[PDB]
RNA sequence: GUAAAUUUAACUGUUAGUCCAAAGAGGAACAGCUCUUUGGACACUAGGAAAAAACCUUGUAGAGAGAGUAAAAAAUUAUCCCAAACAUAUA
């Protein structure tokens, strides 16, 4: 019968060939996930669209911000093939209060506080 | 490194080759100082400008309207000038942005005509056999905006 | 629907933006019952904004008729001889505040449908397009297969 | 086009964020500019989110960080006063 | 006169960049055509459907006339563009 | 061919197209950066144990206040006694 | 990560269908045949597969004479055939 899926965990043992090919960077890991989603939650089981309501993915192709903890993961290594996920790195810190109603995002993955329009 | 001449060997595309990259700035320098002389005397005419105002791209002239779909908070016969302009060109030349052009290079400026509101367009959807038959008024307000002018000025 | 209705293309007046900006509505006329249900809303216009929409914009002529009748109306006379007749009874301050501006705020055309989005009534600068643009010329004219 | 955008750091769309969109669309003759458009405010609420958001979360799992390190360190400083004589 | 693209066929066109790169200048003057290239001046009713199909090339069904129904819908007065 | 042309053992077998074998490649690697950029985690499970306890304690709260505090409206003199001016007149 | 769940008062309505993937039973390891189960869709929108409720892509709805994308192109040597063509110009 179909069901859910259990994936084995061996295929989440990054290799050295994946942290060259990628923006690799085992130790240090990075804080936060930006995530996109690019697929259509109809077609698709009842648990994906709960998942797909819970983690604030509603609208396609618009990125939320979500932690890197293993609770997080847990839920989208289930509708991982319906999300882009990329690594939010910050090149300078995260704004300041002053600075805040000024920031924005870059389609590389980065977000930055120097937006003059 | 050698082959006979065949039909398939070569690429059938003929090869081009670019022009050196210091002589070709220089002439570039001549030509971009030729169209500036153009201009500062006054040989052009009358100019077309492709502008970028408030949802897409309009290609306007001297003395034209242009009817925008929306609103503009703007008392009626208030001068406005259209920033956003990405084509600019007279009989002879032609200035294309990347993808803009500054706000000195080029002064569009405008004025609002009438303000009105769209004819009563219909939406009504149906579906056979459910007793789904849905009916709808709408009327979207609309601006009319009337160039008045396209300036371009020497400063390139 | 577009095809069982009239329609026309983007106009003004008298381009009206060249040399300057006239306001094309001349004339409004208001007629107001003073004891009446469904002039009420009209009523209070005449008293509380009809005196600052006169001197916000001082080329309108407007006329107030008050007679004792049971229905209001607006007519709206423009430049160009258009009369836009406006219904008002039972209605309420805003929405004939927000009519009136609307007639103020607009030229006499009709309201039916805009073909074009524009009339650029010198649409070239550069050469309208005719097939011998891009069309090389041969010696002497001569025609393909000629010989002479 | 909009793979080759990519592939350069822009907005696959020139709608997006860019010059086209987040500059104002006019300006009063004069020179005095004009209120901005209500997109612009729509999104500069919604970016101010998102960067509010990140703030969160950044700093919430960072003190969740810190606090378990001081825990370990409690553990192992009460630990430690089991051990006389 | 640059022809990577064989610029002959029209006319010539002349590209460049500003000094900065933000702006790109097109110089394309109105090329006149030449003198030598140009010559000089040289100094019934079935039937009817027929030959008029001949001389400007359509196919006979348009020629017949059309009755009431499709000519009062005609409009008179249509807009005049422009 | 019996009938509903798309069944059957004489069924008509579908083409696979090169670009929908090129989709199938995008969307497969894109699975493959996902896999990556979900390989390595910040906190170890021991670790987030309870950190955004307080967080969601004060939203469920605030949910619990939003559902509390349904009541009905006031009612105010103003409105019945405003009712009454739909017979103004002049005079 | 979420903002919903449980309980109280209150009535109506449906109460089971079809097809697709999957594990099976019966039947000829036929049927657009009957019967259970986990999921999907349909009886709701739109685009694709020729036509096409059931396959693939997509959901919250209006105006636009703006843009980026999704799925998406057939290859080997018993009235009347049935898309016209094309081995190579930078994917």
């Amino acid at each position: 019968k179909f069901t859910r899926s259990r994936i084995p965990e061996k295929v989440f043992q990054a290799s050295p060939e994946d942290h060259e090919k990628y923006g690799g960077d085992p130790q240090n890991p990075h804080k936060l996930h930006i995530v996109t989603r690019i697929k259509s939650t109809r077609r698709r089981p009842y648990w994906e669209k709960d998942i797909i309501k819970m983690l604030g993915l509603e609208k396609a192709h618009t990125p939320q911000v979500h932690k890197n903890i293993p609770s997080v993961n847990a839920k989208l290594k289930v509708v991982k093939h319906l999300i882009r996920i990329k690594p939010l790195k910050l090149p300078q810190g995260l704004p300041a209060e002053e600075n805040m109603s000024n920031t924005c995002l870059k389609s590389t993955g980065e977000l930055v506080v120097q937006w003059h329009l | 490194g050698y082959v006979p001449k065949t039909s398939l060997s070569s690429p059938p595309w003929p090869e081009v080759v670019l022009p050196d990259p210091v002589e070709e700035t220089r002439h570039h320098a001549e030509v971009v100082k030729k169209v500036n002389e153009m201009i500062v005397t006054g040989q052009y005419g009358r100019l077309f400008a492709v502008v970028h105002f408030a949802s897409r791209q309009w290609k306007v002239t001297s003395e034209d309207l242009i009817l925008i779909g929306n609103e503009l908070d703007l008392a009626c016969g208030e001068r406005i000038r259209l920033e956003k302009v990405l084509l600019v060109g007279a009989d002879n030349f032609t200035l294309l942005g990347k993808p803009l052009l500054g706000k000195d290079l080029v002064r569009v400026e405008a004025t609002v005509i009438e303000k009105t509101e769209s004819w009563p367009r219909i939406i009504m959807r149906f579906r056979k056999r459910k007793n789904f038959k849905k009916k709808r008024i709408v009327t979207t307000p609309q601006t009319v905006l009337r160039i008045n002018s396209i300036e371009i000025a020497p400063c390139l | 629907t577009a095809r069982g209705t009239p329609s026309r293309f983007l106009a003004s007046v008298l381009h009206n933006g060249l040399g300057r900006y006239v306001q094309q509505l001349q004339r409004l006329s208001f007629s107001v019952s003073r004891d009446g249900a469904s002039s009420r809303g009209a009523r209070e216009f005449v008293e509380r904004e009809v005196i600052d929409f006169a001197r916000r914009n001082p080329g309108v002529v407007i006329y107030v008729n008050s007679r004792p009748c049971c229905v209001p109306r607006v007519v709206a006379e423009y430049l160009n001889g258009a009369v836009r007749e406006e219904s008002i009874h039972c209605k309420s301050v805003e929405e004939i505040s927000t009519l009136v501006q609307k007639l103020a705020d607009q030229s006499g055309l009709d309201v039916i449908r805009i073909r074009k989005p524009f009339h650029t009534d010198n649409p070239s600068i550069q050469g309208q397009w005719h097939p011998f643009t891009n069309k090389p010329t041969t010696f002497r004219g001569l025609r393909p297969r000629e010989v002479q | 086009g909009g793979q080759w955008r990519l592939q350069q750091g822009l907005a696959a769309n020139p709608s997006g964020y860019g010059p086209l969109t987040e500059l104002p669309d006019w300006s009063y003759a004069d020179g005095r500019p004009a209120p901005p458009m209500k997109g612009q405010l729509r999104r500069k609420a919604e970016r101010e989110t998102f960067a509010r958001r990140v703030v969160l979360l950044s700093q919430e799992m960072d003190a969740g960080l810190q606090a378990w390190q001081l825990r370990q360190q409690k553990l192992q400083e009460e630990q430690r006063k089991q051990e006389n004589a | 006169t640059y022809s990577p693209l064989p610029d002959d066929y029209n006319c010539n066109v002349e590209l460049a960049l500003t000094s900065d790169g933000r702006t790109i200048v097109c110089y394309h003057p109105s090329v006149d055509i030449p003198y030598e290239h140009t010559k000089p001046i040289p100094r019934e009713e079935g039937p009817m459907i027929e030959q008029l199909s001949k001389m400007f090339f359509t196919t006979k069904h348009r020629w017949y006339p059309h009755g009431r129904y499709h000519r009062c819908r005609k409009n008179l007065n249509p807009p005049k563009d422009r | 061919i019996p009938g509903r042309q798309w069944i059957g053992k004489h069924r008509r077998p579908r083409f696979v197209s090169l670009r929908a074998k090129q989709n199938m490649i995008r969307r497969l690697e894109i699975e493959a950066e996902n896999h990556y950029w979900l390989s390595m985690p910040y906190m170890t499970r021991e670790q987030e144990r309870g950190h955004a306890a307080v967080r969601r304690r004060e939203a469920f709260e605030a949910i619990k206040a939003a559902a509390t505090s349904k009541f009905p409206p006031h009612r105010f003199i103003a409105d019945q006694l405003d009712h009454l001016n739909v017979t103004k007149k002049w005079s």
